[PDB]
RNA sequence: CGUAAAGCGCACGCAGGCGGUUUGUUAAGUCAGAUGUGAAAUCCCCGGGCUCAACCUGGGAACUGCAUCUGAUACUGGCAA
């Protein structure tokens, strides 16, 4: 479970006082997050998580800053599992009836486009409509074929994502957070003090995490 | 000193039978009960918490037939003894002689087993009491005297004494007409639906 | 019982190749999650 | 089993462009009647949909309580905004005798013979909200036990 | 000035539990030590120890359950500026039993259930909640 | 007691209040017990008599105090280091 890695962790400024028992955190003004710490709360994530995954649960990556993007749909997407990578809507799961009906307008909207009426009676408005589910293709991308609120969520940067936090804390559904040294550990319940914003970081992790998910009984 | 009324208006009022008219028939039949306390009775009142509470005080004075300051009088003293004031409270008024002697089956009412009590038709122990409220100990006998035993209004009044429950905590013997209180009323043998907590808190405030 | 991990002797040599003094010692509470009950 | 009951409704006021708006806010309290208990504000523009949403709010948005036998367990202090408010577990000291939306919250709550006075500041919104806070941060002797190892 | 250390000892564990802090120092004497002792036995501190030679140090180390912190309010009862001496009969209970009260008796620094255990009331230090 | 009423314009300082830490002695405060007293009635408790109640009444508790004697010595005070 343990590989010789490249990320060692970042971020010399707005370094946050609760990531204090994270941090080894020496070089050139910048904080080194102690992976002899990290190694342990990773391995305890994925003991959760698959045990969740094994449940037949639905798991929600959040993946909105770049480049978790695709990462976090090629991680989601070579599970049979859901993601948000462009801009986390505010409320898409606290208020997620409301979200259900957009949802619903994506569906109507894309068997309307590939297949139905699309060249019917205009060409601007049938252009809008296009770029309608352009807008609600990447905001409501993966979550489209979830139809329940998910089982667990896994978000890539804890600052960046609080919203998706907070919300996920305000339902009981378990967090599981790649905290940086900025970050804070909110409600996240299982915490990974690693790198937010390194893509070999983020694959590398994603990567251990969609190989975990995608072992359920079988 | 005493109601002197209307006693189905005040059965009427509470909403709820206060056996103030046992009597001869069944239930009610001629009452209109829950329709009209007075003119305006037909609205529902949406009573408040003050209301509520009254209206409980109200219900247990009405049944038991006694005024303010005596009932008043009995929540000081439920009060003051060990225990549970609510449940105090009615061990005060299941004593009652009037009570004791409607329960029994000597009066048709609580009131006929008040005028009973007071025209000095009822014996404790012997001795003859004319006090409505006397309060009758356990293990006691109380009975009708040779004068008023033979009178139609009793015979009638244990005629109906079969109808009701028959109280656990007496000896009812009808044939020769005594009775024998025995054991302080446990809370959870009588009534069940007056809510004791209400007259406790209306008087704590 | 521990979990089966690198030994702690390889621990103090990946401390050893952290360039510098490479070592962060600050001591502060811990708190730890009650875990999720199993139903 | 759910045992709800409102505590207070109000018209606020908005003051637009052409005159004033008229809003109504509820204030209810629910609770099963073994611990559990909710409270919940929720506004609108007819006294009706007040009470709903307020229902609504109150049904989730609920908070455990370690109750005795039918009362509190030790005195407690809750505090909220300007609202300072005392119990005292009365060991059945018959009857809930607390003030007015504190009755409600202690009624709907469970528990059945305390001893109350609120301080302070009484109004409605803020005396409850100082009775949960204070019914949550009141522990059992199997939660103190628990604590200290024995 | 220093004029009550041990008001200033229920500080340290208070804004130590506040700040979850794994360990307080201060300056020690007989009277901390007692007191240390009596937390100690009731369960709401882990551990204590006395170093130093000719400058004494208590440690503490506390206790925390869950996240939450075990010693919930510690209060200070008999300050200087006015002193709390309680009979035997006076003597109270804190949380209704549940916490208990220092009180040093002329046989030792108790609790109030020790103390009311051997018969004898004295100075009521502190509460701990 | 920042802004609702409320921090002296700022200091020095007497009387006053409070006082780090260790050991020994005292035991004034503090605590425990005992004795004397704290009138009777009244309040409270358990009973008794007026048909009940009010009322009257038997016994207790109480009168949270003060004084003296006997102890304890952790804390506070006195004294010595």
């Amino acid at each position: 479970m343990l590989k010789a890695g490249v990320h060692f962790g970042h971020q010399t400024r707005y370094w946050n006082p609760k990531m204090k028992p994270f941090i080894f955190g020496a070089r050139n003004k910048v904080h080194i997050i102690n992976l002899e710490k990290t190694v342990p709360m990773f391995n305890e994530a994925l003991a959760e998580l698959n045990k969740i995954a094994s449940r037949k649960g639905k798991i929600l990556f959040v993946g909105t800053k770049r480049a978790a993007s695709e990462a976090v749909k090629d991680a989601a997407l070579s599970c049979d599992q859901f993601f948000v990578n462009h801009r986390w809507l505010g409320g898409m799961l606290t208020n997620w009836k409301t979200v259900r009906q957009s949802i619903k307008r994506l569906k109507d909207l894309e068997t309307q486009s590939q297949d139905g009426t699309f060249d019917k009676l205009t060409k601007k408005e049938a252009l809008m409509r296009t770029r309608e589910l352009e807008k609600l293709e990447n905001s409501l991308g993966g979550i489209k074929d979830m139809g329940g609120l998910p089982d667990a969520l896994f978000v890539i940067d804890a600052d960046h994502e609080h919203i998706a936090i907070k919300e996920a804390n305000n339902l009981g559904i378990p967090v599981f957070a790649i905290v940086d040294t900025n970050s804070d550990p909110d409600g996240v319940d299982f915490v990974i003090p690693g790198n937010d914003d390194a893509i070999r970081a983020v694959t590398l992790y994603l990567g251990a995490v969609a190989a975990t998910v995608r072992e359920g009984r079988s | 000193a005493r109601y002197l009324g209307p006693k189905l208006k005040l059965s009427r009022r509470e909403g709820t039978d206060l056996f103030l008219k046992s009597g001869v028939r069944a239930i009610d039949t001629k009452c209109k009960i829950e329709q009209a306390p007075g003119q305006h009775g037909a609205r529902k009142p949406r009573l408040s918490d003050y209301g509520v509470q009254l209206r409980e005080k109200q219900k247990v004075r009405r049944i038991y037939g006694v005024l303010e300051r005596q009932f008043r009088n009995y929540y000081k003293e439920a009060a003051r003894l060990k225990g549970n004031t609510g449940e105090n409270l009615l061990a005060l008024l299941e004593g009652r002689l009037d009570n004791v002697v409607y329960r029994m089956g000597f009066g048709a009412t609580r009131a006929e087993a008040r005028q009973l009590v007071s025209h000095k038709a009822i014996m404790v122990n012997g001795r003859v009491v004319n006090i409505a409220s006397y309060q009758v100990s356990p293990n006691d006998v109380v009975s009708i005297r040779e004068k008023a035993k033979k009178q139609s209004r009793v015979k009638a009044a244990l005629e109906l004494a079969e109808q009701r429950e028959k109280p656990t905590w007496l000896e009812v013997d009808a044939g020769k007409m005594e009775g024998t209180f025995k054991r302080k009323p446990e809370r959870s043998d009588l009534s069940a639906d007056i809510n004791e907590h209400l007259i406790v808190e209306l008087y704590s405030k | 019982k521990k979990k089966t991990t690198l030994s702690e002797e390889d621990q103090a040599l990946f401390r050893q190749l952290m360039a510098g003094t490479r070592k962060i010692k600050q001591d502060t509470i811990v708190h730890r999650p009650q875990r999720k009950k199993i139903s | 089993e759910l045992q709800e009951k409102l505590i207070a409704v109000n018209r606020v006021s908005k003051t637009v462009k052409g005159g004033r708006i008229f809003s109504f806010t509820a204030l209810t309290v629910v609770g099963d009647g073994n611990g559990r208990v909710g409270f919940g504000y929720g506004k609108a523009r007819e006294v009706p949909a007040a009470i709903q949403k307020a229902m609504e709010k109150a049904r989730r948005n609920m908070i455990n309580v370690a109750l005795n036998n039918g009362t509190l367990q030790h005195p407690v202090k809750g505090v909220h905004t300007g609202s300072r408010v005392f119990m005292q577990p009365a060991s059945e000291g018959t009857g809930i005798i607390a003030g007015g939306a504190m009755r409600a919250v202690l009624e709907v709550a469970g528990v059945h013979n305390v001893l109350a006075k609120a301080y302070g500041s009484t109004n409605p919104i803020n005396v409850v909200r100082a009775t949960i806070d204070g019914l949550e941060n009141m522990n059992s002797p199997e939660m103190v036990a628990a604590k200290r190892g024995k | 000035s220093m004029q009550d250390p041990i008001a200033d000892m229920l500080t340290r564990i208070r804004n130590g539990q506040a700040a979850n802090k794994a360990a307080v120092t201060m300056p020690s004497s007989k009277l901390k030590v007692a007191i240390a002792n009596v937390l100690k036995e009731e369960g709401f501190i882990e551990d204590f120890k006395v170093e130093g030679d000719t400058k004494p140090e208590l440690e503490l180390t506390l206790k925390y359950f869950q996240g939450k912190a075990v010693v919930e309010s510690i209060q200070r009862v008999s300050r200087p500026g006015l002193r709390i001496y309680k009979r035997k009969d006076e003597l109270p209970k804190v949380m209704a039993g549940l916490g208990i009260a220092v009180v040093s008796t002329s046989k030792g620094v108790m609790t109030d259930r020790a103390a009311r255990q051997a018969g004898l009331g004295g100075e009521i230090i502190c509460y701990v909640a």
